[PDB]
């Protein structure tokens, strides 16, 4: 589990 | 009682020069921009010129532009009107007409055929 | 290429975003003569910015305690957490730069139709217009989140914000064009601050917003690319240069009024 | 809330209803105030636009491209002015009218003019300045018995501006005396003026039929200029 | 000739100067110098009124004074429960350039005036839902500036005509009309008997008059500039003067002069509404400046301010009760102070 | 015209013989006015809010 700092902080 | 109490006028020849003069007393003359006008027999009140609050501006009618000079004394409350240059076109009923409200640029209604800021006038008449 | 972590920062310019759109806000609640349609928009736009700014500074909030330690969650919990923040965040952004767009179109509709401006633009069809937006902004933030692997949403939100740089470009533009031709028919009865504003509104509504929708856009274009990857790391900069705007944009759209600036 | 409290609040609802009706009709209606003197054909103007339709004031009001205009011929008020003229302080334009032959009563129309521009409160109120007569001048000024420099002897040096339309294939002395007449007011208007109002000069006849046309055109203009300031834009 | 009635006029005028110096014995700075003074006099708007759409010119509370009628350039005369912000009528004009309204002390009827030179009375008790104009008062020549009624059924009316009329409403006529200004008649205020009413003009002017008699009674000149306020003092022995002269002053009948002047040189801007609170010691003049001012009526000093309004405070009424101040602005805005 | 002056010369006959009492009885008397009624003066002297109507 992760908590992005917001949606595709990298490429997903 | 505000009153414009006014002297100067007479009869004077085409060419001459003459100086009208107007005793302000009841009011703050310093704070008040003040007017010449005018009123040319049967012809309506013609404003003749204008003199700021510290005298630091003028204006004039085109037909005394060149010819009346208006100036003030604010320790006197005296407006004056000099006229070196007297036409028989000038032949009127001259008014002092102070200001409506002080500090004020617009002099609205000093032209308007009953109005309270305005001298009872002094005929100046040319041969 | 260079990089700039500031992993903290968000607290700072989250924080402070959240005060100064909180204070316009309540400037616009307290003064009900601030009820005009422009206004309306103003405020909405603040709204976003705020939202926009407690948002990040809340999952800023979970993502420090969780590294702290001092908080743990399940696993489900803290992924549907991620989801939630990230709906209110993404919705807070369509609907920032739909405000923007919106503010944009009032302002167009004040001057080309300045007379007829209060028969097409009305507090009836302001309001209509916000909650279009405001429902909008998060219907498609709960698919864009839902369906955020897929490359089509990004592409969608980039093609969003283009279709409003294009917007906010043309109608400021063009508002710019007939300030200019009034400056003309000034000049000759008589005889660059329109520039300037311009600048600040499209530079700023570019500098800040743009370089995260190019992140975006070469997550679609380019995912492996060495350069598209490091500009992807600097993403922090330009999540924190939008909570920049939420800093910028009550200042140049409230308090350039006086009215606003006195309360 | 008591049964009489209640009903006033929902007495004070409707009431609140309407006003946000009339509103509304307030909002998109742009007042106009149209002064000039006797001789300056403000009736005529009046006369022409109602083709686009013992009291103290005449309301006109006129449509143009689906806006509506009231536009006020103040009349039988008395000759001071300087009280009624504070009510127009939100109206959109003055629609000055000025009869541009008569240059002995032209510097009264001066002095009317830079009254309503320096006043305090029209100091936010731009001057649609509509120098009329303008057949009336050319036939004084091509007849040549009378001479602007015995009432304006500036006259003497003016030169045409660079700017001028001598529109109908016009003389070049009816173009000079047009455009001094329009530079003096613009004198005033640019001289004492701080932006936030603008003057907004027309050569006009009776006979135009365009002055309505005009009239939009300039309450367009001032509303864009006024927005453009208050975006920075100008 | 002329001359002779300039002179004798000139007389009389030295005459009453000199009656009014011989009774200047005392000024009332120097008998208030023995009395406290009314400290820093703080109110706050406690009821704001959001509804007008344009300027309001006139403003007027009612006998029982919770209601207040209010008249903006619109073309409302918007009536107020002010102890609840609420709408209890709103009337539309025949014509937006109102200038004046005032309450019936009876209630029943409403009136305004403006640029149109008639007086529309608007009768509130009517059995339908809606005010109708039970009489448009025609005769005058010039803007009405202020009506005042005398009771259910006179109205007084000052116009820019330089008169007064005091008129028969179920007539609609004239009963009498007051000449004898010079100037454009800017403000009316009746003595609380109501038999006695003083108007101020743009000439530096007010004028005391005899609703009976028809007469000018008395004329008070110590003013620079046009009286655009006046407000009896609830004596009703002496009322206060606002003027483009940036002073109020008040003048007392029986002394025939100015009592007292109220100036203050960072005030350059003109008073546009007047009113005394219950005691007369507070003198509230509504200034230009945009704010609203507060003088001791007594000791001629700065009580407070009412820096609450963004445009000029237009009208400005205390209660019959004196229990609030309320102000009204070209911001549109009526606000209710204590 | 002379109908005006001969208006004013007898309005200013009518106002000079009028009455006049001295400057000190007038302002004494409105001070004893606002000295009697100001405890009735509820901006003079600011009610409680339990009286006060606009914020009871
Ligand atoms: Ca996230």
């Amino acid at each position: 589990y992760s908590m992005e700092h917001f949606r595709w902080g990298k490429p997903v | 009682q505000v009153q414009l109490q006014e002297s100067g006028g007479g009869l004077v020849q085409p060419g001459g020069s003459l100086r009208l003069s107007c005793a302000a007393s009841g009011f703050t003359f310093s704070n008040y921009k003040m007017n010449w006008v005018r009123q040319a027999p049967g012809k309506g009140l013609e404003w003749v010129s204008d003199i700021s609050q510290s005298g630091a501006s003028i204006s004039y009618t085109g037909s005394v532009k060149g010819r009346f000079t208006i100036s003030r004394d604010n320790a006197k409350n005296t407006l004056y009107l000099q006229m070196n240059s007297l036409k028989p076109e000038d032949t009127a009923v001259y008014y002092c007409a102070r200001c409506p409200a002080p500090f004020t640029r617009d002099c609205f209604d000093v032209t308007s055929t009953t109005y309270a800021y305005r001298g009872q006038g002094t005929q100046v008449t040319v041969s | 290429l260079e990089v700039s972590i500031s992993d903290g920062l968000f607290l700072s310019l989250g924080l402070v975003s959240l005060v100064e759109n909180a204070l316009v806000v309540a400037t616009i609640a307290k003064n009900r003569n601030l009820h005009s349609p422009m206004y309306c928009f103003i405020c909405c736009l603040a709204l976003s910015d705020l939202l926009v700014s407690g948002s990040n500074v809340l999952e800023t909030a979970v993502i420090l305690l969780l590294e702290a330690g001092a908080l743990v969650a399940r696993a489900a919990v803290l992924q549907q957490l991620d989801n939630v923040i990230d709906v209110i965040t993404c919705s807070s952004m369509l609907s920032s730069l739909c405000f923007l767009g919106a503010i944009a179109v009032d302002r167009y509709i004040s001057i080309f139709y300045a007379l007829r401006y209060h028969s097409i633009v009305t507090l009836p069809r302001a309001r209509r217009a916000v909650a279009a937006i405001w429902v909008a902004s998060v219907v498609f933030s709960t698919l864009f989140i839902a369906y955020y692997d897929h490359v089509a949403v990004l592409l969608c939100l980039v093609v969003f914000f283009l279709a409003m740089l294009v917007l906010m470009a043309v109608l400021y533009v063009h508002m710019l064009a007939r300030a200019c031709q009034h400056a003309q028919g000034i000049a000759r009865l008589h005889k660059l601050k329109g520039a300037v504003t311009l600048t600040i509104l499209l530079g700023i509504f570019f500098l800040c917003w743009g370089p995260f929708f190019l992140h975006l856009t070469l997550i679609v274009l380019c995912p492996e690319h060495p350069t598209c990857g490091c500009i992807f790391k600097n993403f922090n900069l330009f999540l924190a240069l939008i909570i920049c705007n939420a800093i910028i944009d009550p200042l140049i759209y409230a308090f350039h009024s006086q009215e606003l600036r006195r309360t | 809330l008591s049964a009489e409290d209640k009903a006033a609040v929902e007495r004070s609802k409707m009431i609140e209803k309407q006003l946000q009706k009339d509103k509304q009709v307030y909002r998109a209606t742009h007042r106009l105030l149209l002064l000039g003197a006797d001789n300056s054909g403000k009736s005529t103007i009046v006369k022409q636009m109602r083709i686009y339709h013992t009291s103290g004031i005449f309301e006109t009001k006129f449509q143009v491209d689906k806006v509506n205009f009231h536009m006020f011929d103040v009349g039988a008020q008395r000759d001071e002015r300087r009280k009624w003229i504070q009510c127009f302080n939100d109206v959109t334009a003055i629609i000055f009218v000025v009869d541009s032959s008569d240059y002995n009563r032209l510097q009264e129309a001066l002095n009317d003019f830079k009254s309503i521009w320096n006043n305090r409160w029209l100091r936010t109120i731009s001057v649609i300045l509509f120098l009329n007569k303008q057949d009336l001048l050319a036939e004084k000024v091509l007849a040549g018995k009378s001479k602007i420099e015995d009432y304006f002897p500036e006259f003497a040096r003016y030169t045409t501006p660079e700017d001028a339309t001598p529109e109908p294939g016009e003389d070049p002395r009816v173009t000079r005396a047009k455009y001094f007449i329009r530079d003096e007011f613009l004198r005033i208007s640019t001289a004492s003026g701080d932006g936030r109002h603008y003057c907004y000069p027309h050569f006009t006849c009776s006979v135009d039929t365009e002055n309505a046309r005009r009239i939009f055109n300039d309450c367009r203009d001032i509303i864009q200029r006024m927005h453009l300031r208050q975006y920075e834009l100008l | 000739e002329l001359d002779q009635l300039r002179q004798e006029a000139e007389q009389l005028k030295n005459q009453i100067r000199d009656a009014r110096k011989a009774c200047a014995d005392a000024t009332l700075s120097q008998i208030t110098n023995n009395i406290d003074p009314v400290g820093r006099i703080q109110m706050r708007t406690r009821r704001t009124l959001r509804g007008h759409l344009a300027k309001i010119y006139a403003m007027h509370w009612g006998t029982d004074s919770r209601l207040l009628v209010s008249a903006s350039q619109d073309g409302k005369l918007i009536i107020w429960d002010s102890y609840t912000t609420n709408k209890v009528h709103a009337i539309p004009l025949r014509s937006s350039w109102v200038m004046t309204c005032a309450y019936a002390p009876s209630g029943n009827y409403v009136a305004c005036g403006g640029l149109d030179n008639i007086c529309s009375i608007y009768n509130l008790k009517t059995r339908e839902g809606n005010v109708r104009v039970s009489r448009e008062l025609a005769g005058h020549t010039g803007y009405l500036s202020c009506c005042r009624f005398l009771d259910d059924n006179q109205i007084v009316t000052s116009s820019g005509d330089t008169t007064c009329a005091l008129w028969d409403i179920e007539t609609g006529q004239q009963t009498t009309t007051f000449t004898g200004h010079t100037g454009d008649v800017m403000s009316l205020s009746l003595a609380p008997d109501t038999r006695l009413f003083v108007s101020g003009a743009c000439d530096a002017s007010a004028k005391l008059w005899d609703v009976r008699e028809g007469m000018c009674r008395q004329t008070f000149t110590g003013h620079e500039s046009d009286i655009n306020a006046i407000c009896f003092f609830p004596n009703g022995n002496a009322f206060a003067t606002g003027s483009d002269d940036a002073t109020c002053r008040l003048f007392d009948l029986r002394a025939d002069q100015e009592l007292m002047t109220y100036s203050h040189d960072n005030i350059i801007c003109g008073i546009t509404s007047v009113s005394f609170s219950k005691s007369g010691r507070l003198l509230l003049a509504g200034y230009d400046d945009f704010n609203c001012n507060v003088w001791d009526a007594l000791k001629a000093d700065r009580a407070g301010v009412l820096a609450g309004h963004d445009n000029r405070v237009s009208c400005l009424g205390v209660t019959d009760d004196g229990m609030a101040v309320a102000t009204g602005s070209w911001d549109s805005f009526l606000k209710i102070w204590n | 015209s002379i109908a005006q002056a001969r208006k004013l010369v007898e309005q200013l006959k009518m106002e000079a013989n009028i009455d006049r009492i001295k400057v000190s009885k007038a302002a004494a008397d409105l001070m004893a006015y606002c000295e009697a009624h100001a405890k009735e003066d509820p901006l003079l002297t600011p009610v409680p809010a339990s009286e006060n109507p606009f914020r009871e």
